[PDB]
């Protein structure tokens, strides 16, 4: 279902939505599983590039997050046109030996040909078995 | 038993850099955070940084990004701290701390690292037995060393802090009381070690 | 950057007394706050982890509560051995310690000093150098003074003595030093070693021999 994050932008993201997970409730990431994660957003300006970087927190510290590819254009249509919406789906493979934590914070950030497309938080996330 | 064990105390002259290394045994770092925190004396505990050991890199104190690096595999880790100034003496700690998604606090912490920023030579100490003269008192006086710490053993035991002369230098005595009629039939020697200066010292204390 | 706020900086009471320590974070931390006690001359040892949860073989006197931004450390009765500086520690972003809280323990019986005093080794004159040890232990409240004699004249100078520190058994111990020349040790009848404490004297005397 629809998760809620945190802006760190101009509300460019409209939705970001993860099966089996719903508003604030803690969402289970499983250790070993598939992840699968999508998101709407609107494009704020034209842009060649998309340019995705992640900043992930284990109980404070900041971890590697591996398997990501950094061409966000890889999954959309680029170039991006100002005001046009774009729906990108991925399924993120969780590591059999990650971390486990009740303190988990990720940091989405796209960057364009002008700066900042999209930037999002969710500190909603558990790693368990 | 998890043990973390550290690098011995040591001399750096200013402007020069350290590496202290934190040791586990008995166990590893996964399933644990790894901390560095320093003490200066008489003063507060100071978080310099810490790591997720194969997980991550080192996350630091932005008063100490830049001149603190920190790795770290399931076995070792490492703090290095470059452009040494006097403010930088301290007792350097390592610490575990279980993450979040375990049980228990994992808390486990090295015995420190006492880092001396000095332009002073290391300087080993001079031994002297204190003979004695219900009970009986000896020991030895631990004489004119630089930096701290020292560290002594006997073979009840009291080691007195050190006092710090004019000379900059330090001096300690450790004191074993024992029965006046142990004193003719058994032996006491004290074990000192100085480790800044990779120094160790025996010396048999008879009436 | 979180920042800790700890009250007290020295909190002064008596055995039995309910303690009560303030840490305040300068942002939402949850849960995620520890509370260490440090001993002297020894490493922090964990107290209170996740604000409340009490580390194994922890006293049950130490509670640990909070409002999220707030958070206090309780010592229900007062003892001794809780005698130590204890600092809150954010682990929520990155790691941040308070100021730390140094908790003084009154209202405890006096004990007056044992004295010990050993004369200058055969083998530090062969050195060509003589120290007279002093050694004071088992004394409270943590306070006494020195004074050497030569032949019954004060001897201000060469005189060296240690702040009082707490020992393991929560009485304090000191040192002092008096550094001579042989030619000094030698040429003297006696030299003493006094240490008064709360106005009792103890007097300890060694000569060359
Ligand atoms: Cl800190």
């Amino acid at each position: 279902d629809q998760v809620d994050v945190k802006d760190c932008a101009n509300h460019e993201i409209k939705k970001v939505l993860v099966p089996g997970c719903h508003g604030s409730e803690p969402c289970i990431i499983h250790r070993g599983k598939p992840f699968q994660l999508e998101a709407l957003f609107e494009a704020n300006q034209n842009s060649k590039t998309a340019k995705i970087e992640i900043k992930a927190s284990i109980d404070g510290l900041e971890v590697d997050v591996p398997g990501i590819d950094p061409n966000a254009c890889h999954y959309m249509k680029c170039p991006l046109v100002k005001g046009q919406q774009y729906d990108i789906k991925y399924t993120w493979n969780v590591p059999k030996i990650a971390p486990k934590s009740e303190n988990v914070v990720v940091t989405v950030k796209v960057m364009g040909d002008n700066g900042v497309l999209a930037c999002a938080i969710a500190t909603h996330a558990k790693i368990r078995d | 038993q998890v043990q973390l064990v550290q690098s011995g105390a040591e001399v750096k002259k200013p402007g020069s850099s350290v590496k202290v290394s934190c040791k586990a045994s008995g166990g590893t770092f996964n399933t644990y955070s790894l901390s560095w925190v320093r003490q200066a004396p008489g003063q507060g505990l100071e978080w310099m940084g810490g790591i997720i050991p194969n997980f991550g890199r080192g996350n630091y104190a932005q008063k100490f990004q830049g001149r603190v690096t920190i790795t770290a595999d399931e076995s070792s880790a490492y703090m290095e701290l470059s452009s040494l100034r006097s403010e930088d003496t301290a007792v350097y700690y390592c610490a575990t701390f279980r993450l979040t998604g375990y049980s228990g606090s994992g808390s486990y912490w090295g015995q420190g690292t006492l880092v001396t920023v000095s332009s002073a030579s290391t300087k080993g100490p001079s031994v002297f037995p204190l003979a004695p003269s219900g009970t009986a008192a000896l020991g030895c006086l631990v004489k004119d060393y630089f930096p701290e710490p020292v560290t002594v053993s006997w073979n009840g035991v009291h080691t007195f802090p050190a006092v710090l002369q004019s000379s900059g230098l330090y001096s300690l005595s450790s004191v074993v009381t024992v029965p006046s009629s142990s004193l003719g039939t058994q032996t006491y020697i004290c074990n000192v070690n100085h480790k800044p200066s990779n120094t160790k010292v025996d010396k048999k204390v008879e009436p | 950057d979180i920042q800790m706020t700890q009250s007290p900086s020295t909190l002064s009471a008596s055995v039995g007394d309910r303690v009560t320590i303030t840490c305040r974070a300068s942002q939402n931390i949850n849960n995620w706050l520890a509370w260490y006690q440090q001993k002297p001359g020894k490493a922090p040892n964990l107290l209170i982890y996740k604000a409340s949860t009490l580390e194994t073989g922890v006293p049950s006197r130490f509670s640990g509560s909070g409002s999220g931004t707030e958070f206090t450390l309780t010592i229900s009765s007062l003892q001794p051995d809780d005698l130590a500086t204890y600092y809150c520690q954010q682990y929520h972003s990155h790691r941040t310690f308070g100021q730390g809280t140094k908790v003084e323990v009154k209202g405890q019986p006096k004990a007056n000093p044992t004295v010990t005093l050993f004369p200058p080794s055969s083998e530090e004159l062969q050195a060509n150098k003589a120290t007279l040890v002093c050694l004071i232990s088992d004394f409270y409240p943590g306070a006494v003074t020195v004074a050497w004699k030569a032949d019954g004249s004060p001897v201000k100078a060469g005189v060296e003595t240690t702040k009082p520190s707490k020992q393991s058994n929560n009485k304090y111990a000191a040192s002092s030093y008096l550094s001579l020349t042989p030619e000094q040790w030698k040429s003297h009848r006696s030299y003493s070693c006094q240490v008064t404490h709360e106005g009792s004297t103890v007097e300890k005397t060694v000569a060359p021999t």
